[PDB]
């Protein structure tokens, strides 16, 4: 009796609202630097319940409900490294954008 | 007086649930509870301009904090309004308004919409097939028969 | 259809048994005035402040009669009020037993004489040139006075004895050796009531009397069975005075362990079902090294117990509709009273510290402990009410004292175990002397309700009379 | 405001005084959902199709499954009467009966709902199949003569 | 300095709409491993302002507002560590079949 | 896998209904108080993007998305310790209260 | 909502017999027994086609393991149904049912059939012994008094 | 209903593991004719708690 | 009408006297406390799991006061506590008096003292 139950699926929402970022997308790409350029985009592999990891195309994509999606089925995206998350909506404004999202790579940070 | 927390905490003193008279402080629940109704009723009220008007506006409540500030509510409709508020919020709390208040509520409204009935009275123009007597102008000018609608 | 709640008892289930238990009032003080609407109205435990530093924590207290001021032994040191007149070996409690010659506190097992001009004798066997009869002491377990003379027990053992007039160091010259013999049951502890030495055995309480025999050898005490009660003390320190005679709790040998008085020879209990139930809930060892002892003030007149993780506290003035338990506790959270060996001196009353090494006085202005917010909680009884709504929920409050306007956090459960969602009403108003503590739509009783009320603050609490509009 | 079914229903749920906010006991969500049940029973009652009141009503779907989330899409006057309506009809389900204000209340909001439907819905109908056309209109010429209805 | 503050009561939504997914229900079990199955259930436990841990019957509840609800109102549900999930929805639906919570923390370099 | 893309700032909403609190207040304090008295409170910092943490004044602000905000743009709060929270939303009514919460960041996992 | 069982239970609710805001659960008897009264009431109601007709569907509780499972009803018509079903089982318990659940179904009763009255009022045809004017068509045609029935 | 021999058992849920709100409440009793007593006979491995038996009869 | 039953004590005939007889509760111990609408709830007798095993039927118990722990003559063998400490014959029940400096068990006519040197 540690930890509080709690969703670990993560929701997407506008920042200046309520509201899911229905379609929107989200742009994965290296330390300190803008995901919208396809030079600046890391690999996101999907991770399945068993534990297969995938590899799929950057430009991920957000159902209606703000969870990321593919194919119409929910999908945890994880990367090898430590990246800069950069979410946009479907109209196309930046809502969100984080320098580092974790704070510090682990890639390079494992040696 | 000119603003809807005013109104509000009018008609709950009129109740007699929270006022200081009672030593009883409005609570912040009752207080959007009670605007949120007031908002209700005075939209059933208007009914989209067909029905009594009285100039209320209704902010929004998405933009601001809360709706429940300032109201272009006419000076002689203040009394009216709150005590109808207090009668429609009065089984929030289990009480009921004394035979006082709910016939200051019927006189109320009564007096808001005396004007606009009167306003609205009118008459109707002559038929289409109503013609116009000798004795005009536009007999010669060939008008004759009323103009319809 | 205004209905009210007491307050004086909290009631609801226990999630480990499925029992229902008491939940007892917490820092609070049932006293029993014709208050406004109510019968009685429930009082915030007094205040802590430091009246001044001592060396550990303190050990016990003893009200010498003799000197007129209060001996407190605290830490490895000995006190008289605020000086030191003395040193004192060891770390657990001492039992103390004051003379008009010496103040003395058996400690280590030795009794140990603290004389009143400085020097320090310790009881000892005649010189064996002497020519007096020689005994095995022992190891010294509980102490007391009564004519004159020390009255100890040895340790194991049911044998006691009592010290010589002339030479109060050794025991008595010729006859100083005495049993409780009526049962095979060891003296767990000695005590004086009226002109009776008592000997709680670890089955059976026998009390002593002096014959008044002049011829040498003669034993000075002969046993009074007449006044014999067929139960015992848990632990060496689970006994004090109450009401003209001692309480105590209940030895396992007999039974159950359950808090008790002694009346007229026999044993009549005072502890309700909850209360033995948290007294079982310890262990053997756990619940011997419990102490209790009595305070009064105002009108109460009250039976502190000190268990290792609860203090039960008896109010004998607030029994009037059954016995009255109030669960003392220090801080946020479940721990333990830090108060401990309360004792009236002068003006006001001074208690010691558990944990640290200081010395407090109670202060009825406050409730804080040493510059510390406590926790006051109430609970109302589970009542079953179908379908029913409860709209005006108020509580008086004598407000006006505090220092912030604290509020207090009311939430209601409906399986009488887990409680709701707290809701925050301010209850003291700092210098305003007529605010009323009301809460309006509490809602729907589906089955069954109960109300706890929870104060956070630093200032006396005085809350009265409950009443709910179950409409 | 009273934009989502659910708020509809906790919000007359709050007429009563069952469960209205500022309340130490609330009432479990599936009687939430079971209210948000009976509303929609109730107002297709109401709706009867093209017939019956028509308060711009929107309906639950397979899509949406929690249908108390669903925006109900009431005219904003509108909301007022469902609001106080349901009421009486919850008022049963915990054996409470609705008071009289609430009674009023709600005969009030559906007379202002079916009102403009009313108005709406009384067009005259045209003349009868025998009806002539006078000498006065013009088309007498262009032989229409009688009325032609439906 | 080491502790965000943060929503407290965690938001269940559903998957194919921004709505909280009204009286549903999560079931929460062993590591990858079905939850339903009554067996495969772990302890679940109710954190009360006591500090006390009092068990509660594994189809928790969810409101109209996303957060768990006991038979009366919100409560800080507490599970030991691994705890699995499947959000139902009343309908009988399924939501997420997370398998394993703590394989969605954001660092995962560090277990 | 290393890193799981997650979203930051979390979502404040109310206790029965689904919209979010708009222009309401946190309040951050010691275990199991009022923390509304500048007695019982405990300081809060932001994590800003490059790590410097600066203290803020005490009452938190919540926008119209239900996400913390100081001069305008979100920002990430931080405490020193374990908090009791209560959330008042816009008039003064209070969403919920919790008594001990803990979410030790996932992020700084180098420091 | 869509099956037997649904409109019971609900049913049930109204009446304050078994319902979860009464932390009741229904009892498998009350289950089997008041759907059987649903269905007789469902059969006097629809009376073999003369009487109110709503689209229910009369399983067999033949060849089916219980009755109640899935309704024809009509959308609109669930209100009605369950408020008279509750009604009708009120004497069962030995309660009675509350006015409002009298009220609604006495509405909802007159609701169902007032489509089905509109629908049946038509008009009989011409008399046999009644006559075309000269002015017709059927008057050349030698069709003249109009056709009987 | 004579005092000596039982009629059919009725079966109800008494506990249920880890629920603390549960009543145990059975309808339709029937009609008491001339005499008639309860007997209540639980087979458990748990505690059994039962508080005031409450019947309407009316 | 609303009418309560008590159940602390069950009524009822007997089928060979006719008589009427108490249907004693089974199992259970009413507890008179104030609880909901009734003054008293009636609560099961708490179970029985096993400590640890020992040799042949229970004969007799003793909270010895002198060694402060109990002594307990099962079978064949006078159990103190845990641990056997002595041969005690017989089978049938036995009466125990303890003592300062001997725990004795009268049995099979003769009182036999268990000094508690062995």
């Amino acid at each position: 009796a540690n930890v509080v139950v709690s969703n670990p699926r993560p929701i997407f929402t506008e920042s200046r609202s309520f509201k899911a970022v229905a379609n929107g997308k989200i742009y994965i790409g290296q330390i300190d630097t803008d995901p919208v350029n396809p030079a600046n985009q890391i690999p996101v592999y999907i991770e399945n319940e068993d534990g297969s990891h995938v590899q799929i195309t950057q430009p991920l994509i957000i159902n209606a409900a703000g969870k990321i999606v593919y194919n119409g089925q929910l999908v945890k995206i994880v990367t090898v490294q430590g990246h800069s998350m950069a979410i946009y909506d479907a109209n196309g404004s930046q809502v969100d954008y984080i320098a580092n999202v974790l704070k510090y790579d682990p890639d390079q940070y494992s040696i | 007086i000119k603003t809807k927390g005013d109104l509000v905490r009018a008609a709950l003193r009129k109740l007699g649930v929270a006022s200081d008279a009672t030593l009883t402080d409005v609570e912040p629940q009752s207080m959007q509870d009670a605007v949120d109704d007031l908002e209700a009723m005075m939209a059933e009220w208007y009914q989209d301009g067909k029905g009594i008007i009285t100039g209320y506006v209704f902010s929004d409540d998405e933009n601001p904090p809360a709706e429940g500030d300032d109201h272009g509510l006419r000076s002689s409709a203040v009394s009216a309004v709150f005590h109808n508020l207090a009668c429609r919020i009065a089984p929030d709390y289990a009480l009921e308004a004394t035979a006082k208040i709910i016939a200051t509520a019927k006189y109320g409204k009564e007096l808001l919409y005396k004007q606009t009935a009167i306003s609205r009275a009118k008459r109707a123009p002559y038929p289409s097939r109503m013609p116009t007597g000798s004795g005009n102008s536009f007999a010669n000018l060939n008008e004759w028969h009323y103009f319809p609608g | 259809p205004i209905q009210q709640l007491p307050m004086m008892k909290g009631m609801g289930k226990d999630f480990k048994n499925a029992d229902y238990i008491d939940y007892l009032p917490v820092n609070m003080l049932a006293t029993p005035k014709e208050i406004l609407n109510s019968s009685g109205y429930l009082r915030s435990f007094p205040g802590i402040t430091k009246r001044y530093d001592m060396n550990g924590v303190s050990r016990g207290v003893e009200y010498n009669t003799a000197q007129n001021a209060v001996y407190r032994v605290c830490g490895g040191k000995l006190y008289k009020g605020e000086s030191e007149v003395g040193d004192v070996a060891g770390s657990g409690r001492v039992s103390m037993a004051h003379g008009r010659t010496s103040q003395a506190v058996g400690v280590n097992g030795q009794l140990v004489e603290y004389r009143y001009d400085g020097t320090v004798k310790t009881v000892s066997n005649w010189p064996a040139d002497s020519g007096f009869t020689q005994y095995e002491l022992g190891s010294v377990r509980d102490i007391t006075r009564l004519r004159g003379r020390y009255a100890w027990s040895k340790d194991g053992t049911d044998s006691w004895f009592i010290t010589d007039l002339e030479d109060e160091s050794h025991p008595d010259r010729y006859s100083a050796q005495y049993r409780a013999e009526s049962q095979p049951d060891g003296i767990i502890g000695i005590g004086t009531w009226r002109d009776f030495i008592v000997c709680f055995g670890s089955s059976t309480i026998e009390y002593f009397s002096l014959t008044g025999a002049t011829t040498a050898g003669a034993a000075l005490y002969v046993a009074q069975p007449s006044l014999m009660v067929q139960k015992s003390i848990a632990g060496t320190y689970c006994k004090t005075p109450f009401a003209d005679s001692y309480a105590f709790i209940s030895h396992p040998a007999t039974g159950a362990p359950s808090v008790y008085i002694i009346g007229s020879g026999q044993a009549s209990p005072i502890a309700t079902a909850s209360i033995e139930k948290i007294i079982r809930s310890y262990t053997a060892e756990e619940m011997a090294t419990g102490v209790m002892e009595t305070l009064r003030f105002d009108s109460h007149e009250l039976l502190i117990i000190h268990l290792p993780r609860h203090v039960l506290v008896y109010d004998a003035s607030s029994s009037q509709n059954g016995p009255q338990w109030c669960v003392l506790k220090t801080g946020l959270y479940d721990d333990v009273y830090r108060g401990v060996d309360f004792m009236y001196e002068g003006n006001q009353i001074t208690c010691g510290d558990k944990s640290e090494a200081v010395v407090g006085q109670l202060q009825f202005d406050i409730s804080s402990q040493y510059d510390k917010q406590q926790e006051h909680l109430l609970f109302t009884p589970l009542f079953k009410a179908d379908n029913a709504r409860c709209f005006d929920l108020e509580v008086e409050s004598s407000t006006g004292v505090a220092q912030y306007a604290d509020r207090l956090f009311l939430s209601a459960t409906t399986d009488g175990i887990n409680y709701g969602r707290e809701q925050m009403i301010e209850q003291n108003e700092p210098f305003v002397y007529d605010k009323r503590v009301l809460w309006k739509r509490v809602g729907r009783i589906r089955r069954l309700i109960g109300f706890k009320l929870r104060v956070i603050t630093k200032s006396p609490v005085t809350l009265s009379g409950c009443q709910i509009r179950l409409e």
